[PDB]
Parts: C-alpha cells; structure tokens; sequence
C-alpha cells in the first residue's frame, strides 16, 4: 500500500543478482506485502504489492508447494536476506509483467516465486521511476556544476600558489586543470558502456542509494 | 507425498534445512527453537510439526501414518530389538 | 521503417511552447510520421503514427481544406523539435491520450487541428524513461565520483602548499582542508531535496538533455 510505496520511496534501489538483465530493483521489504520495483530496461513497472498479491503472485507460478499468505510474505522477506536484503535470480525480460522468476528452493522440490511488477501507467511512473531517479539525476548534475566550480576556484588557488611558489610535492595526485566539459567528454567514453549499457547497475546503487536516502522530499 | 513438499514454504526459509528437519523429525533429534513439535493425534494417528512464527502458522512438517490393529506388535519388536542390542552390548563390553 | 522507435531512443528533448503547461513533448517527425513521446517526467505518451494517418487526420481536423499530405508533412517536420509547427500547442495532461492542439489559423475562419499521443509504449518509456535515464543518473554519479577524485586532489595540492610555504596571505577568503564527503553531506540535506524537482519537464531540458544526448547512444 501506500506504506510501501513511501518505504519505496526511501528504501534505496538494489539489482536483483541474477546477472541476466539490467532488473535494477528498488528493495522496500516489509510486512503486508512488499515494494520491489524492478525495470528491464525496456519497460516500466511499478511493484507496490500488499501481502495478499504477494502470496497469490508466488502461487500463480506453483504448483505443488505454498504456504499461508503470511508465509508467503515472510518466506520471500527471508529470500532476499541473503543476496539483495533463496539467493537465486531469474527472469524474463520478453513478458509484459515483470515475472522475476526467482526459482527459490526450500524443499528440495521446485518452488516458483516471481517478483511480479504491475505494469506501471504513465501515471504510475511518476511514483519511483521518476521523482526519485530524476530527483537525484538532477541532484547529480547540479552536483556535477558545484564540484566543477569548486574545482575552478581551487585551481585558480592552486595556480596562485605556484605563482607565490614554485614547489612540486607529489605529482600523483597532481590534478590538470579542470575543466566541466572536457570532464563530461572523456566520461562519455569509457563509463558510457558503463551508463548506456547498464548491465549490473551495481555502481548506480552502491553509489546513488545515498542521493536516495533524501530524494523521497516529492 | 502431499504432507512433504508445501511444508517447506510454510517454515519459509530455505532449502537443505527442509529435507533434514523431516529426517530428524523422523529419526532421533528436535530443536529447541527448530523444534518438530510432535502433534501427533495418537488416536486418529496422524504426526505432523510446526515451527509457527512469522506473522502465520508455519507447518514445518506432516507425515501420516496408519494406526496398528494390535499395538503391543511393533511395540514388542521395538523393545526386544532395545534388549537384543542391551545384551550384545554388554558381552561385547565384557570382551572389550 | 522502424525509425520512429530509433528516432525516439536519440530523441531530442524539446521544451513545448503552449498557453497552458508546458510539457516535453519531443517527438522525431518522419517523412513516414513520427512518435510524439511527450515524456514531461511527469505522463508519457507517445504518438506512433505513420505520415498518412496524421495527414488524413489533419486534412478531417481542418473543416474546409485543400492540401496535400506533403504540405502537412512540412507542417509536422516543423515540429521535428517541437517548438512550434504553425498555432500555439495546448497538452491535455489528463489520460494516455495527449491532445497537442495546433490550431492552424492565418487569420481567417475557424480551424482546430490537434495531435493524438495515445498509450505510451513501456519500451519506448524505458528508452526515455528508465534505459538512458538509468544511464544518464549511473554516468552523472560516477562523474560525481571522479569529481570526488579531482576535489581531492585539489584539496591536497592547496593543503599541501599551505604547509610548504608560500601561503596566501588572505586569511578570510581561503578555504580548509576539502573533501568530497564534506560537499555530500550538505548536498544530501540541502539540494538533494531541493534539486528534487521533478517539474513539467523543464529540469530535464535545462540540466539533464544535455547529459541525455550524450547518452542516446544506447
């Protein structure tokens, strides 16, 4: 419910480890259900499921095995314990609904859980894939233009100081002088099969959940 | 075989401990908190365990039976089976 | 051709001019049509129509007129950026349907002449939504992590010539040892919030179309 849609919205985002598509998922585990919003890449979703479609989602792919709804939700809670927050990961990228076929074993007999994501509507997108993406996408930018002039002023210290005096110290951590554009070019050219072609999104999370910790302001 | 397989997602965590946790409730052994707690209705003779907690009723494990027209049969086998493995105990012991 | 979806993964984001709230509507018109993938951050649609379909529906639009479909194509690829194809464009930001009214009017009798973006496709959301948005967020915050490696740099060169002599002499303007952590944490109470702001697409096209054209290429 709207309870995990806000823990969404300030739980950070978190991959889903199965090293198959860029599903860059959002872990908000809670009890009455759960918030995983995960994208492909190539769709839009929105996984602000309560503990009842939890439990009929994890039943739609099984046959033999089930549990209580509340086992249901408990039981999927602990299967992200290991790898995101059981530690197996699958999906199918192709299917409309996001069915992350989390093949999850707790028999030894086969047990099908998938992280089904509503489709989210142009409406639904604003929720998370949105406020808080572009909220610290552009917190990044206007990051980007402080830490650009930063450097600038610094640099106009630094070349002041070689003017006032000529020492050289280390020439390791010598910076050139920096410039926002030639910065953003020569980014865009190793680290942009790291940004177009996400893969993992392991850099995104480890290095933008903090942005997400204080995104959730809209 | 239905009492064997959806018992694992109501104890909910996951595999490995499922199988052992069966076998163990079967063969000598209980935890204090993985406990097989042996609700075994000795009349109507039907043994199941539920490790219960997580918001809902875990049925950690269930396996039927069917009740002995004489009792005292496997009862006697059990107890002369103890006395047997007593008495070879013993003159082994003694051989020791 | 397919070109319109290819032409709407490299789409430009264009400010739309309108009498009402500006949204992005950007689109690539085709001689074949065009996919308004009116994307504000805030509804997405899109406009997959090929140029027969929306000539005809500009020739029915426009209660008594003779023209070809080419000159009406013209009329479209001055909405190639769309910002303005004339009258003044209005958005009904209501449903998966964007009414882009464009009136043609040079001063005669009355005309109505309107876009239909109908349901956006989740694939193409993605490819402005989530795909090269996830790359444009994961490439600003590593620049923002290279950034933390230039600053630090900077810091220890002006530290580092403090303490070997030749020390500026203006006290009250210098600044203490920096570090990157030092700007990040004021960030994430001070402008994380408040670079927050989704808007009506204008933060996308005043700080984050830039970095996306550098990232249309997947």
């Amino acid at each position: 419910m709207e309870e995990l849609e806000q823990g969404l919205l300030m739980q950070p985002w978190a991959w889903l480890q199965l090293a198959e598509n860029s599903l860059l998922a959002k872990v908000f585990i809670t009890k009455q259900g759960y918030a995983l919003l995960v994208s492909d890449l190539q769709q839009v979703w929105h996984e602000q499921v309560d503990t009842s479609v939890v439990s009929q989602r994890a039943k739609e792919l099984n046959k033999r095995l089930t549990a209580p709804p509340a086992a249901f939700l408990c039981h999927l809670d602990n299967l992200l314990r290991p790898l995101l927050k059981e530690a197996t990961f699958s999906c199918d990228c192709v299917a409309d609904a996001l069915i992350l076929r989390v093949r999850s074993e707790l028999s030894g007999l086969p047990f099908y859980w998938n992280f089904h994501c509503m489709l989210a509507s142009p409406s639904l997108v604003s929720q998370h894939l949105i406020r808080p993406l572009m909220g610290m996408s552009l917190a990044l930018q206007c990051q980007v233009r402080e830490l650009a002039t930063l450097l600038h002023m610094k640099d106009l210290e630094i070349q002041d100081y070689q003017e006032s005096g000529a020492t050289l110290i280390r020439d390791r951590l010598k910076t050139e002088p920096f410039e926002e554009n030639s910065f953003l070019e020569q980014f865009m050219i190793e680290k942009l099969p790291e940004a177009c072609s996400i893969g993992d999104g392991k850099p995104f999370v480890m290095n933008l959940q903090d942005l997400y910790m204080a995104v959730t302001t809209q | 075989e239905s009492e064997i397989s959806q018992e694992a997602d109501d104890m909910a965590m996951e595999k490995g401990k499922y199988v052992g946790e069966l076998r163990k409730a079967l063969l000598s052994g209980a935890g204090p908190a993985d406990v097989y707690t042996f609700n075994f209705s000795k009349e109507s003779c039907y043994f199941f365990f539920e490790k219960n907690l997580k918001d809902v009723s875990f049925r950690l494990g269930s396996f039927n039976l069917e009740k002995v027209e004489n009792p005292a049969e496997v009862i006697r086998e059990l107890i002369c089976y103890c006395l047997d493995t007593i008495a070879e105990n013993q003159a082994k012991n003694e051989h020791l």
